[PDB]
């Protein structure tokens, strides 16, 4: 590879991520919210 | 899941499995997913 490479011949980094499932160990971010008290609220605490 | 519960107690016996009551609290729950059928312990020895 050279600095003056063409778009087709220019280098490209490639990464393939394969997910294997058959207890799952890597899960999603599982975003959260703020806590509010003293009101009729629909709550979800860790499932 | 490999579950390990633990407890530690102070005693002053010489040779017995002491009586009494003590509930073991959970220590860890490791997501291993292996097939376990046999196990062994590992001790320490003194040398000089
Ligand atoms: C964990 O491994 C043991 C290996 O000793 C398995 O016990 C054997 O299981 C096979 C079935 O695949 C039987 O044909 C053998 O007769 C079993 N041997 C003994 C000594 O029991 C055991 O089944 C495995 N556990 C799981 C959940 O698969």
């Amino acid at each position: 590879f050279q600095p003056t490479n063409g778009v087709g011949y220019q280098p490209y980094r490639v990464v393939v991520l394969s997910f294997e499932l058959l207890p799952a160990t890597v899960c999603g971010p599982k975003k959260s919210t703020n806590l509010v008290k003293n009101k009729c609220v629909n709550f979800n605490f860790n499932g | 899941y490999f579950k390990i519960y633990s407890k530690h107690t102070p005693i002053n016996l010489v040779r017995d499995l002491p009586q009494g009551f003590s509930a073991l609290e959970p220590l860890v729950d490791l997501p291993i997913g292996i097939n376990i059928t046999r196990f062994q312990t590992l001790l320490a020895l003194h040398r000089s």
